[PDB]
RNA sequence: GCAGUCUGA
DNA sequence: CGCCGCGTCAGACTGCA
DNA sequence: AGTCTGACGCGGCG
C-alpha cells in the first residue's frame, strides 16, 4: 500500500493504520499455522530417505 | 448520570462525541430465532414459511388434501432450570392446526365431500432462552452463525494455474440455496463447457440444447449478423463503420467515392470517424473474403430441396458459389472478429456430437447417471427437475436478488428456479468476462458472503422434516381409510423431531458453550463460523479465504480469530455491524451532507459501501459539524487515500466499529502489534472467574455493555426501591409510574447460587444492591461472575514492576508475591459434577450401599446409612461419595490363595466394591447431592430425605413470593383508600382480609379497589394449583436412561489457590507461568515500603511491541494515585468540601475530554459514596484507539504526585539496596487463565492397557500414558540410545510379557528387560494376513 | 484365525486396483476391461478354440448368444471371478515370459519396449517366487482373529460394535445367501447379481472406497476397511508401531527454576513419587518397611513419611527424560537428574530452553523414566544435558546464554 | 526424489511404514520379497535394538555369530 | 567465549562455566533494574518534519 | 473405540 | 484422469453404535 | 436406494 504507517507503536495507530496492519499480521499468522505442516512433512520424508 | 453508576463513575478520557450507542449485543441469536418462531402472517419467515412451502398437501390422485391452516407453539414442561437440572432439553411443543379436506369423486370440478381439522402435534421445537442460547440435553449450547457463500452467481478465474501458459479460463458458477451447482468454463482451447454438480463437463451447447433450441437459434443469442449481399457482383455487404475497429484489411475499401484506407494499411480511429461522416451504406470487397466466415444460418435450395451447407458452417469460394446458383442472393454469417468478439460459441457447438434436443437430454442423462440406458421419459424428466422444478432447485430470494445484481437487471426478485434467458444471461456475461467488457467477482467479498444463523439454519432443517413428513403422508393418503381418516393419524411426528434434534444438538453449528466468563459467552454467541454444513472445511480452506478483506471494516473484527488451524476461519462480529434483510454485514455510518456530518446514520451494505468516500472516525470536526481539515483521509472502492472534505459521503460513526466486542476491552490497543492484540483478545475469554470480582482501573467504557448485556447480571425491569435484599434474592417495589393498573407492583429477582459452568468453574450472583436504596430501570441489581458493581472485571488489579528478577521472570514467566496468595486475590472456585449411576446388569442390579466390602468402617465415616455423602462433607482425594456395590462372579481362587484365606478364616464376599469415588488430587465440599431414581425403583432414605428438603422448599418459596405479591397488593389497596375518601382513621385498625371490598367513591377508586381485590384472587388462586404442579414435578419419576435404576450426581466444591505453574495474562497478550510464590520480604519495595506484587520481564515489550502494556500500567499506576489520595482524605476525615474538589479536579482533568462529571450536582452523601468507592484507585476508560494520550497520562500522573516519568526507584528486598536505574511500576489488571497446572500434572508409573493393541491409554482421564510419537523415536536414534528406545518399544508398553517381567525385576532390584515382541506387530501380522497375503517371520 | 469359505471365487481388490492392476499385468488386459468382466458386466472367452473366439476377447451378452450358434459349444467364455481364475490358472509363465522376451528383443520403438518389460518383470517375479498367479482370486477368505476386532460391551447397556465385523457379517450374509442360489439353482441373471453382490462385499472388507462409493454404516460415514487398519497416519504402522504410549511417564507445565545446574531438573514430588512406583515398592520390601506389594503399595498411597525418604535415594543418581513436543530436533529429549521439588510445575533450567524451543508461556513437557541400566547409562553417557551443549547441525553451542 | 527413493528401499517394511502402503505390500507380495531387517525403522518396528549407536555392537554379534 | 572455553579447556570447564555464567548474569541483572518505559522510546524530533 | 467441537504449546 | 500425500503432543465437552 | 445428497483443494505422478 502506497500511503504508510506513518505512526509507530509509542504513538498511536489510528484505526485505519491499525486495519492496514493486520492485513499482514494475519498474512504471518495463518502461514505459520499452515507452513509447519509443510516443514513436518519434508522433515519426515528426509528421515525416511536416510 | 444513573443511580448505580454515581456509584463509582469511570474517568472516560474518550474525546470523540459518541454519535451511536453501542446496540444490543446478543440481538443477533435473539433476532434470527424470533424470526424462526415468530407468527408471520405474510408468510416470509420461519415456521409459517416453512409450513406454507409444504401444505396443501395432496394425495398422488387428487382425491383429497391436507392443509395448514395455522400453528403454535405450547408451554414447555420444564422450565429453563428444570431442564438444566433434570438433564433435558428446553423445548416447547409444536401444535400445528391441520384440516383435511376429502373431495369427491361424484363431482367434476372436485367437490369436497367433508372437512375435519385438528391440531396435530409435529415434534417439539428448542426454546431459545432470554440469553440466546438453548438448553440442550441439560447443557446450554451456542449455535453460531455461518458465513457461506451467498447464493447467486459468481464469475471467477484461475489467474493462469492450467496449461501452464498463463491462459486465464474464466468460469461462472450459478449456486442456488439448494439444488444443483452449474457450472460454465472455458478450455484452453476458447471452447465453453458446463459441469452440472461438480463432475465430468460436456460441451456447453449441450444445455442450450437441452432447451428446445436450433443451431440457427443459438447463433441468433449469441452473435451479430454480418450479411453479403451480391447485387451484381463482387460481394456487396451491409457495414456499420466502427465494427472494422482493430482489423486490418489487405484490400483497401471505397464506396460511392472516396476511398478511406489502403490495402493492407490497419483502420484507424480517425479512419472511422471519416466513414462516419461519409454516412457509409454498403462495401464491395474482395470475393476471398468469404473463405474463412461461416454461415449464420441453416441454407436449403429452393430449386432442388438439397442441404446446400448447415449451419455453423464455415464458407468457401466453391460453397460460395454452390449458394449464388441457388438463388440466395442474400448469405449471413457470425462476426467473429477478435478482440472485441469471438468465434467461441461456434466452434463448442461444432465439438458437441449432439445435434437435436433429445441426443442433449440423453448425453446430460449419460453423464448424470452413468452406467444406466436412457430413455427419453426419463432423460427429460431429469432435466426438468435438474433445475426447473420447484422441489428439488430453489434459488432462494437472496439468490434471485444476487442473480438479477450481477447481470444487471431491474427486477430483484424473481422465481426461485432458473430460466432459458437466466441461463443465456449467465453464459453471455462469462463470453463478456472472456473478451473484456467485465470482471470476475471476488469470493471473499463481504458483499459475495452472508450470514445464515440460528432461525435460518433451524428453519432449513425444519423444511427438511417437513418434506419427509410430506412424501410420508402423499402415499398414506392413496389409501381407502379415506373418510374415516383423520389427519392426525397421517402426520408422523418423529421425521421432525428427529431433523430438528439431530441439528441443535449434534450440528457442526450448535457448540457447547463456553461459560467462562461473561466476555466467554458474548464472544460465542457473537461467532461467524466459515465451517459447517454448506461451508467450507478447515483443512481445504487456502489462505485467500483466511485473511482480511478490505470490506472487513465495521463488520468482522480484523484481530479476533483463533490462532491455531482455523485461523480465520471463525470470526467475531465487530461491534455495530449488523444483517441486512438478506443477510449481509452491514455497518452503520454518519451521512455527510455539503460538508457537515450529520447525526442521521445508514446501515451500508459492503457493496453499498464501495460506491462512496467514507472519512475515518478519527477526522477531527467543529462545533457545528465541518471537517476542520480540508484533505481528510478516507476509504473508496477498497483503498484508502486523501480527498477533500466536499468529496465525503458518509463517515465512520466510533472508533471501536472496527473491532469486536472482545477487542474492544483492550485498553491502548492502538499501542500493541495485532499479533498481540489478537492474544490479548483470545486470553480475555479464558479468565476464570476469581472470588471477590476488581474491576479495572484501566478499562475502555465497554465493560458496563459487556457485562449488562450478557445474562450474568441481573438487571432491574422496572424502576423503585429495593425493599428486600438477600444473598439469593432481591424484591423491588416498583414505583406508582410504572406499575400496570390491577398489579402488586414487586419484582422478585431470585439469584443464582454456586451453580456449575460448562468449563466447571462457579457462576454467582451476588447482591449488588442495598436495603432501602432506589434503583432505576436498567440498573445492576446482582453482579454475576466477573463482574463488578456492574462492570465486567475479568481479573485484578495487581503491582507490577517490569525488571528482571534473579531469572524468575525469564522467557515469560511471572513472579509473584506471597501477598497475592494470602490476600485470595487470584482464587478461584471450581465445581465439579460426579455421577454415580446404578446399572442394572444381568447377575443382578447394583446398589446403592454404606455396606461396602473390603473396606474399614474409617472410609465410610462421611456416608449416611443410605450410602451417599453427606452435604457440606470436606472431601480429599479417594474418599467414597457413593458406596455402590456390584454382583459379581467368576472368582475361581488359586491355589495358594485357596490355602491362604482357608488359613486366616474368611472366604471373600459375593459383591464388588464398586463405589464412587473422589478422583485423585481434587479435595473439596460436597455442596449438591441429586438423586435421580427410575419410576418404579424403591427411594432409597436419603432420596425421600431430599425429595421431602425439597417439597418443603417449593412450599416455602411459593408462600414467599405469596407473601411478598399479597403484602404489595395490600399496600397498593391501602394507598388507594388514603388516595380519597380518607379512611386512615381505621385502617390502622381495620384487618387486611375486609380492605378487598371496603365502600368508596365507586366512579373510578371502587374500580381499582374490586380490580386488585380481583388481583389478589387470582394470585391465590394460581399459587394453590402451581404448588400442586412443582409437587407432582418432584415426586414423580425420572425419564432416566434405559437400564440404569437410580443416578445420584454429587457436586463439588474446590477453592482452586494459585500456584507455580498456573497461566496468569494481561489483556494485551503478554501471558505468562508463574514461576514462584516470593515471600512479601523479598520483593522489591519503593521508599515507602509498598512492596511490588508481581514482577514481569521487560524483555517482554520491545520484541513483541505490545507498548499498550506499559501505558496501562503508567495510567493504572496513576489511577491509584488518586486512590491514594483520596484514601488519605477518607482517613484523615477531611471535609466534603475538599474531597469534592478534588475529586471533581480528578474528574476534570484532561485535554477535552467528551464527558463532563459536574459533582456540585452529587449530595454529600453522594459525594461520600463516590469517594468510598474511589478509595482503591480511580476507574480510567480509555476507550479503543482515541484513548488517553501519554500527556494525560502524565498530567493526571502529576496529580496524583507521582513521578511524571512513570518510574520510581526501588530497593531489592532481599539486600536491602537500591536497584542502579528507576524502574517502571503501576497497576497493571492481570488476569488468570484457565490452564491451571493442577489440571495438566499427570504421571503414571503403570495402569489400564488398551484392547487390541495393549499399549497404555491416553490422558489423564484414563490414567494416561505419554505418546512417544515418531519424532521422539527418531530423537532417540539420532543419539545412540538403543537400550533406552528399545524399552520404550517392548517393555513400557507393548510386550506383554516383558513389562510384567520388567516390573517384579524393577521390584526386584535387578533392572533388566527381557524383551520380546511388541503386541501390535502380532497384530500387525494378522491384519496382513487377514488379507490374501502371507507375511510371516522367518528364522 | 477363521476362513470363510468363499461359494464363488472372488478377485483380490488390491491387486486388481492397485496401479498398475497385477492382474491386469499378467493377463496384457486392461484394467477397465477386467473391472468389467469381473463385475459380471461382459464375457471373456477361456480357451478360443478353431474361430475368432480369440483368448482375451471380452464380448458383451449379446455379442455372446449370437455366438451361443455361431460356434456352438466348441467355445467357453465366461464372466466374473471364475472367468479370470481360469485365464490365470490357464496361462503358462516359464512359456509367456519366452515368448516375451524375444518380442523385447526384436523391437526398436522403445515405446512398447516399455510395456513390454514392465510385464517380463512381473512374469519373472511370479515365477522366481514361489507365487501362482491364480493366487489373486480369492476362493477361501481368512478371519482375523476376534480380540482384534473385539465387541466392547458398553456400561451403557448396550454392545459397541467394530466396523470389521459389521463388514464380514455383510460377507457372510452374501455368500450364505449365493450358498441357496447355488442349490435352489435360481436363473443365472440372479446368482450373477448376487455373485457380483459378494464381490463386491469382499472388496469392500479388503480395502473400502477403491470402488468409488464406500459402504458405510449408521454413521453416513464410510466403514472401516482391513486395509484401513494399516495404512494412513492412523494405520498401525504409524500409530502403534513406530511410537506407541509409554508408562513410567508424566507430563506437566514447565516453570525456569533458575538456580538449577546444567544436569538438573526440578521434578514435583507428587509426579516423581508416581513415576518411581515400583522402584519405591522395591526399596520398601528391601528394607523391611514392608512384607507384600500390598502393604507397599497401602504405604505409598498413604504417602508414609518414610515414603518420602526412600524416594530421595530411588532418584539419587536416576536421570529422567525430558521432552517438549515437537521433538524437531535431537536436542528435543534430554535427560536430567531430578531434584525433587514440591510443586507442580516441572522447573527446567534456563539454558536448555534455546535447545528445546522452550518458553514458559504455558509449555508443557513429558518425563520418562529409564528402567535398566544400560538405559540410565544411555541417558547419562548420551543423553544428558552436560553432553548435548553442541548442535549437532552445526558445531556451535546450543546452551547459549539468552 | 526423497519419496521415490524412500519407495524404493530393499526393505518393504521401511518403504510400507512410510507411505503409499498398498503399493508397497502389493509389490512385495507379488514379488515375494524378504525384510531382513537392516535399518532403523525395521528394527524399531519388531522391537529390536537398532543396528546404530549402543545397538551396533549387538547387532554386529548378531552378524558375526550367524554368518559363520 | 563458550565456544573458545569448549576448545580450549574441554566440557567439563564449559558446563562450568555456562552455569557461572548464567548466575551472575542473573544476578547483576536484577541489580541493574533494567526497566522498559514509555520514555525510553524516544521518538525523533525530526520525524514529524521528515515526514 | 469413534466422530464432531473447542482449546493449548 | 485417477491416486497419493498434506507436523507433533495435549486437555475438555458432547453423541454414537 | 432417493437424496427436498454434495461439490465448495492442491500439487505431483503415472
Ligand atoms: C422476506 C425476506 C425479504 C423480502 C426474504 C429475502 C431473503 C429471504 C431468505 C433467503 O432467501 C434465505 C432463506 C431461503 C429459504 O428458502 C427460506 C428462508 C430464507 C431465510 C429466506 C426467508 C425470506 O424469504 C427472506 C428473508
Ligand atoms: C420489608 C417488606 C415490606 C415491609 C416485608 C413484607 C413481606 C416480607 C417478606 C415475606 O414475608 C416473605 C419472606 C418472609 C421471611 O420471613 C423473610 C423474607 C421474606 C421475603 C420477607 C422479607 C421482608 O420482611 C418483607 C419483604
Ligand atoms: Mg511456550
Amino acid at each position: 500500500i502506497e500511503t504508510p504507517i506513518t505512526a509507530n507503536f509509542r504513538e498511536g495507530l489510528n484505526v485505519l493504520q491499525y486495519f492496514i496492519s493486520t492485513h499482514g499480521a494475519r498474512k504471518g499468522l495463518a502461514d505459520t499455522a499452515l507452513k509447519t505442516a509443510n516443514s513436518g512433512y519434508l522433515t519426515r520424508r528426509l528421515v525416511d530417505v536416510a | 448520570y444513573s443511580y448505580t453508576e454515581k456509584k463509582r463513575i469511570r474517568k472516560d478520557f474518550g474525546k470523540r462525541p459518541q454519535v451511536l450507542d453501542v446496540p444490543y449485543l446478543l440481538s443477533i441469536q435473539l433476532d434470527s430465532f424470533q424470526k424462526f418462531i415468530e407468527q408471520d402472517p405474510e408468510g416470509q419467515y420461519g415456521l409459517e414459511a416453512a409450513f406454507r412451502s409444504v401444505f396443501p398437501i395432496q394425495s398422488y390422485s387428487g382425491n383429497s388434501e391436507l392443509q395448514y391452516v395455522s400453528y403454535r407453539l405450547g408451554e414447555p414442561v420444564f422450565d429453563v432450570q428444570e431442564c438444566q437440572i433434570r438433564g433435558v432439553t428446553y423445548s416447547a411443543p409444536l401444535r400445528v392446526k391441520l384440516r383435511l379436506v376429502i373431495y369427491e369423486r361424484e363431482a367434476p370440478e372436485g367437490t369436497v365431500k367433508d372437512i375435519k381439522e385438528q391440531e396435530v402435534y409435529m415434534g417439539e421445537i428448542p426454546l431459545m432462552t432470554d440469553n440466546g442460547t438453548f438448553v440442550i440435553n441439560g447443557t446450554e449450547r451456542v449455535i453460531v452463525s455461518q458465513l457461506h457463500r451467498s447464493p447467486g452467481v459468481f464469475f471467477d478465474s484461475d489467474k493462469g494455474k492450467t496449461h501452464s501458459s498463463g491462459k486465464v479460463l474464466y468460469n461462472a458458477r450459478i449456486i442456488p440455496y439448494r439444488g444443483s451447482w452449474l457450472d460454465f468454463e472455458f478450455d484452453p482451447k476458447d471452447n465453453l463447457f458446463v459441469r452440472i454438480d461438480r463432475r465430468r463437463k460436456l460441451p456447453a451447447t449441450i444445455i442450450l440444447r437441452a432447451l428446445n433450441y436450433t443451431t440457427e437459434q443459438i447463433l441468433d443469442l449469441f452473435f451479430e449478423k454480418v450479411i453479403f449481399e451480391i447485387r451484381d457482383n463482387k460481394l456487396q455487404m451491409e457495414l456499420v463503420p466502427e465494427r472494422l475497429r482493430g482489423e486490418t484489411a489487405s484490400f483497401d475499401i471505397e464506396a460511392n467515392g472516396k476511398v478511406y484506407v489502403e490495402k493492407g494499411r490497419r483502420i484507424t480511429a480517425r479512419h472511422i470517424r471519416q466513414l462516419e461522416k461519409d454516412d457509409v451504406k454498403l462495401i464491395e470487397v474482395p470475393v476471398e473474403y468469404i473463405a474463412g466466415k461461416v454461415v449464420a444460418k441453416d441454407y436449403i435450395d429452393e430449386s432442388t430441396g438439397e442441404l446446400i451447407c448447415a449451419a455453423n458452417m464455415e464458407l468457401s469460394l466453391d460453397l460460395l458459389a454452390k449458394l449464388s446458383q441457388s438463388g440466395h442472393k442474400r448469405i449471413e454469417t457470425l462476426f467473429t472478429n477478435d478482440l472485441d468478439h469471438g468465434p467461441y460459441i461456434s466452434e463448442t457447438l461444432r465439438v458437441d456430437p449432439t445435434n437435436d434436443r433429445l441426443s442433449a437430454l440423453v448425453e446430460i442423462y449419460r453423464m448424470m447417471r452413468p452406467g444406466e440406458p436412457p430413455t427419453r421419459e426419463a432423460a427429460e424428466s431429469l432435466f426438468e427437475n435438474l433445475f426447473f422444478s420447484e422441489d428439488r432447485y430453489d434459488l432462494s430470494a437472496v439468490g434471485r436478488m444476487k442473480f438479477n445484481r450481477s447481470l444487471l437487471r431491474e427486477e430483484i426478485e424473481g422465481s426461485g428456479i432458473l430460466s432459458k434467458d437466466d441461463i443465456i444471461d449467465v453464459m453471455k456475461k462469462l463470453i463478456d468476462i472472456r473478451n473484456g467488457k467485465g470482471e470476475v467477482d471476488d469470493i471473499d467479498h463481504l458483499g459475495n458472503r452472508r450470514i445464515r444463523s440460528v432461525g435460518e439454519m433451524a428453519e432449513n432443517q425444519f423444511r427438511v422434516g417437513l418434506v419427509r413428513v410430506e412424501r410420508a403422508v402423499k402415499e398414506r393418503l392413496s389409501l381407502g381409510d379415506l373418510d374415516t381418516l383423520m389427519p392426525q393419524d397421517m402426520i408422523n411426528a418423529k421425521p421432525i423431531s428427529a431433523a430438528v434434534k439431530e441439528f441443535f444438538g449434534s450440528s457442526q453449528l450448535s457448540q457447547f458453550m463456553d461459560q467462562n466468563n461473561p466476555l466467554s459467552e458474548i464472544t460465542h454467541k457473537r461467532r461467524i463460523s466459515a465451517l459447517g454444513p454448506g461451508g467450507l472445511t478447515r483443512e481445504r480452506a487456502g489462505f485467500e479465504v483466511r485473511d482480511v478483506h478490505p470490506t472487513h471494516y465495521g463488520r468482522v473484527c480484523p484481530i479476533e480469530t483463533p490462532e491455531g488451524p482455523n485461523i480465520g476461519l471463525i470470526n467475531s462480529l465487530s461491534v455495530y455491524a449488523q444483517t441486512n434483510e438478506y443477510g449481509f454485514l452491514e455497518t452503520p455510518y454518519r451521512k455527510v451532507t455539503d460538508g457537515v456530518v450529520t447525526d442521521e446514520i445508514h446501515y451500508l451494505s459492503a457493496i453499498e459501501e464501495g460506491n462512496y468516500v467514507i472519512a475515518q472516525a478519527n477526522s477531527n470536526l467543529d462545533e457545528e459539524g465541518h471537517f476542520v481539515e480540508d484533505l481528510v483521509t478516507c476509504r473508496s472502492k477498497g483503498e484508502s487515500s486523501l480527498f477533500s472534505r466536499d468529496q465525503v459521503d458518509y463517515m465512520d460513526v466510533s472508533t471501536q466499529q472496527v473491532v469486536s466486542v472482545g477487542a474492544s476491552l483492550i485498553p491502548f490497543l492502538e499501542h500493541d502489534d495485532a499479533n498481540r492484540a489478537l492474544m490479548g483478545a483470545n486470553m480475555q475469554r479464558q479468565a476464570v472467574p476469581t472470588l471477590r470480582a476488581d474491576k479495572p482501573l484501566v478499562g475502555t467504557g465497554m465493560e458496563r455493555a459487556v457485562a449488562v448485556d450478557s445474562g450474568v447480571t441481573a438487571v432491574a425491569k422496572r424502576g423503585g426501591v429495593v425493599q428486600y435484599v438477600d444473598a439469593s434474592r432481591i424484591v423491588i417495589k416498583v414505583n406508582e409510574d410504572e406499575m400496570y393498573p390491577g398489579e402488586a407492583g414487586i419484582d422478585i429477582y431470585n439469584l443464582t447460587k454456586y451453580t456449575r459452568s460448562n468449563q466447571n468453574t462457579c457462576i454467582n450472583q451476588m447482591p449488588c444492591v442495598s436495603l432501602g436504596e432506589p434503583v432505576e430501570r436498567g440498573d445492576v441489581l446482582a453482579d454475576g461472575p466477573s463482574t463488578d458493581l456492574g462492570e465486567l472485571a475479568l481479573g485484578q488489579n495487581m503491582r507490577v514492576a517490569f525488571m528482571p528478577w534473579n531469572g524468575y521472570n525469564f522467557e515469560d514467566s511471572i513472579l509473584v508475591s506471597e501477598r497475592v496468595v494470602q490476600e485470595d486475590r487470584f482464587t478461584t472456585i471450581h465445581i465439579q459434577e460426579l455421577a454415580c449411576v446404578s446399572r442394572d446388569t444381568k447377575l443382578g442390579p447394583e446398589e446403592i450401599t454404606a455396606d461396602i466390602p473390603n473396606v474399614g468402617e474409617a472410609a465410610l465415616s462421611k456416608l449416611d446409612e443410605s450410602g451417599i455423602v453427606y452435604i457440606g462433607a470436606e472431601v480429599t482425594g479417594g474418599d467414597i461419595l457413593v458406596g455402590k456395590v456390584t454382583p459379581k462372579g467368576e472368582t475361581q481362587l488359586t491355589p495358594e490363595e485357596k490355602l491362604l484365606r482357608a488359613i486366616f478364616g474368611e472366604k471373600a464376599s459375593d459383591v464388588k466394591d464398586s463405589s464412587l469415588r473422589v478422583p485423585n488430587g481434587v479435595s473439596g465440599t460436597v455442596i449438591d447431592v441429586q438423586v435421580f431414581t427410575r419410576d418404579g425403583v424403591e427411594k432409597d432414605k436419603r432420596a425421600l430425605e431430599i425429595e421431602e428438603m425439597q417439597l418443603k422448599q417449593a412450599k416455602k418459596d411459593l408462600s414467599e413470593e405469596l407473601q411478598i405479591l399479597e403484602a404489595g397488593l395490600f399496600s397498593r389497596i391501602r394507598a388507594v383508600l388514603v388516595a380519597g375518601g380518607v379512611e386512615a382513621e381505621k385502617l390502622d385498625k381495620l384487618p387486611r382480609d375486609r380492605w378487598l371490598e371496603l365502600g368508596l367513591t365507586d366512579e373510578e377508586k371502587q374500580n381499582q379497589l374490586e380490580q386488585l381485590a380481583e388481583q389478589y384472587d387470582e394470585l391465590k388462586h394460581e399459587f394453590e394449583k402451581k404448588l400442586e404442579a412443582k409437587r407432582r414435578k418432584i415426586t414423580q419419576g425420572d425419564d432416566l436412561a434405559p437400564g440404569v435404576l437410580k443416578i445420584v450426581k454429587v457436586y463439588l466444591a474446590v477453592k482452586r489457590r494459585i500456584q507455580p505453574g498456573d497461566k496468569m495474562a494481561g489483556r494485551h497478550g503478554n501471558k505468562g507461568v508463574i514461576s514462584k510464590i516470593n515471600p512479601i520480604e523479598d520483593m522489591p519495595y519503593d521508599e515507602n515500603g509498598t512492596p511490588v506484587d508481581i514482577v514481569l520481564n521487560p524483555l517482554g515489550v520491545p520484541s513483541r511491541m505490545n507498548i499498550g502494556q506499559i501505558l496501562e500500567t503508567h495510567l493504572g499506576m496513576a489511577a491509584k494515585g488518586i486512590g491514594d489520595k483520596i484514601n488519605a482524605m477518607l482517613k484523615q476525615q477531611q471535609e466534603v468540601a475538599k474531597l469534592r474538589e478534588f475529586i471533581q479536579r480528578a474528574y476534570d482533568l484532561g485535554a477535552d475530554v467528551r464527558q463532563k462529571v459536574d459533582l456540585s450536582t452529587f449530595s454529600d452523601e453522594e459525594v461520600m459514596r463516590l469517594a468510598e468507592n474511589l478509595r482503591k484507585g480511580m476507574p480510567i476508560a480509555t476507550p479503543v484507539f482515541d484513548g488517553a494520550k501519554e500527556a494525560e497520562i502524565k498530567e493526571l500522573l502529576k496529580l496524583g504526585d507521582l513521578p511524571t516519568s512513570g518510574q520510581i526507584r526501588l530497593y531489592d528486598g532481599r539486600t536491602g539496596e537500591q536497584f542502579e536505574r528507576p524502574v517502571t511500576v503501576g497497576y497493571m489488571y492481570m488476569l488468570k487463565l484457565n490452564h491451571l497446572v493442577d489440571d495438566k500434572m499427570h504421571a503414571r508409573s503403570t495402569g489400564s492397557y488398551s484392547l487390541v493393541t495393549q499399549q497404555p491409554l491416553g490422558g489423564k482421564a484414563q490414567f494416561g500414558g505419554q505418546r512417544f510419537g515418531e519424532m521422539e523415536v527418531w530423537a532417540l536414534e539420532a543419539y545412540g540410545a538403543a537400550y533406552t528406545l528399545q524399552e520404550m518399544l517392548t517393555v513400557k508398553s507393548d510386550d506383554v510379557n516383558g513389562r510384567t517381567k520388567m516390573y517384579k525385576n524393577i521390584v526386584d532390584g535387578n533392572h533388566q528387560m527381557e524383551p520380546g515382541m511388541p503386541e501390535s506387530f502380532n497384530v500387525l501380522l494378522k491384519e496382513i494376513r487377514s488379507l490374501g497375503i502371507n507375511i510371516e517371520l522367518e528364522d | 484365525m477363521g476362513h470363510i469359505e468363499l461359494a464363488s471365487p472372488t478377485a483380490h481388490i488390491w491387486f486388481l486396483k492397485s496401479l498398475p492392476s497385477r492382474i491386469g499385468l499378467l493377463l496384457d488386459m486392461p484394467l477397465r476391461d477386467i473391472e468389467r468382466v469381473l463385475y459380471f458386466e461382459s464375457y471373456v472367452v477361456i480357451e478360443g478354440g478353431m474361430t475368432n473366439l480369440e483368448r482375451q476377447q471380452i464380448l458383451t451378452e449379446e455379442q455372446y448368444l449370437d455366438a451361443l450358434e455361431e460356434f456352438g459349444d466348441e467355445f467357453d467364455a465366461k464372466m466374473g471371478a471364475e472367468a479370470i481364475q481360469a485365464l490365470l490358472k490357464s496361462m503358462d509363465l516359464e512359456q509367456e515370459c519366452e515368448q516375451l522376451r524375444e518380442e523385447l528383443n526384436e523391437t526398436n520403438s522403445e515405446t512398447k519396449r516399455k510395456k513390454l518389460t514392465k510385464r517380463i518383470k512381473l512374469l519373472e517375479a511370479f515365477v522366481q517366487s514361489g507365487n501362482k498367479p491364480e493366487w489373486m482370486i480369492l476362493t477361501v477368505l481368512p478371519v482375523l482373529p476376534p480380540d482384534l476386532r473385539p465387541l466392547v460391551p458398553l456400561d451403557g447397556g448396550r454392545f459397541a460394535t467394530s466396523d470389521l465385523n459389521d463388514l464380514y457379517r455383510r460377507v457372510i450374509n452374501r455368500n450364505n445367501r449365493l450358498k441357496r442360489l447355488l442349490d435352489l439353482a435360481a436363473p443365472d441373471i440372479i446368482v450373477r447379481n448376487e455373485k457380483r453382490m459378494l464381490q463386491e462385499a469382499v472388496d469392500a472388507l479388503l480395502d473400502n472406497g477403491r470402488r468409488g462409493r464406500a459402504i458405510t454404516g449408521s454413521n453416513k460415514r464410510p466403514l472401516k476397511s482391513l486395509a484401513d487398519m494399516i495404512k494412513g497416519k492412523q494405520g498401525r504402522f504409524r500409530q502403534n508401531l513406530l511410537g506407541k504410549r509409554v508408562d513410567y511417564s508424566g507430563r506437566s507445565v514447565i516453570t525456569v527454576g533458575p538456580y538449577l545446574r546444567l544436569h538438573q531438573c526440578g521434578l514435583p514430588k507428587k509426579m516423581a513419587l508416581e513415576l518411581f512406583k515400583p522402584f519405591i515398592y522395591g526399596k520398601l520390601e528391601l528394607r523391611g518397611l514392608a512384607t507384600t506389594i500390598k502393604a507397599a503399595k497401602k504405604m505409598v498411597e498413604r504417602e508414609e513419611a518414610v515414603v518420602w525418604d526412600i524416594l530421595d535415594e530411588v532418584i539419587r543418581e536416576h536421570p529422567v527424560l525430558l521432552n517438549r513436543a515437537p521433538t524437531l530436533h535431537r536436542l528435543g529429549i534430554q535427560a536430567f537428574e531430578p531434584v525433587l521439588i514440591e510443586g507442580k510445575a516441572i522447573q527446567l533450567h534456563p539454558l536448555v530452553c534455546a535447545a528445546y524451543n522452550a518458553d514458559f508461556d504455558g509449555d508443557q513437557m513429558a518425563v520418562h523414566v529409564p528402567l535398566t541400566l544400560e538405559a540410565q547409562l544411555e541417558a547419562r553417557a548420551l543423553m544428558m544435558s552436560t553432553n548435548n551443549i553442541l548442535s549437532p547441525a552445526n558445531g556451535e553451542p546450543i546452551i547459549v546464554p539468552s | 526424489g526423497i519419496t521415490k527413493a524412500s519407495l524404493a528401499t530393499e526393505s518393504f517394511i521401511s518403504a510400507a511404514s512410510f507411505q503409499e502402503t498398498t503399493r508397497v505390500l502389493t509389490e512385495a507380495a507379488v514379488a515375494g520379497k524378504r525384510d531382513e531387517l537392516r535399518g532403523l525403522k525395521e528394527n524399531v518396528i519388531v522391537g529390536r535394538l537398532i543396528p546404530a549407536g549402543t545397538g551396533y555392537a549387538y547387532h554386529q554379534d548378531r552378524m558375526r555369530r550367524r554368518a559363520a | 567465549m563458550l565456544n573458545t572455553c569448549y576448545r580450549i579447556l574441554g566440557l567439563k570447564p564449559t558446563v562450568i562455566f555456562a552455569d557461572q555464567i548464567m548466575y551472575t548474569g542473573f544476578a547483576y541483572a536484577a541489580r541493574s533494574g533494567a526497566s522498559v518505559g514509555i520514555d525510553d522510546m524516544v521518538i525523533p524530533e525530526k520525524k514529524h518534519e521528515i515526514i
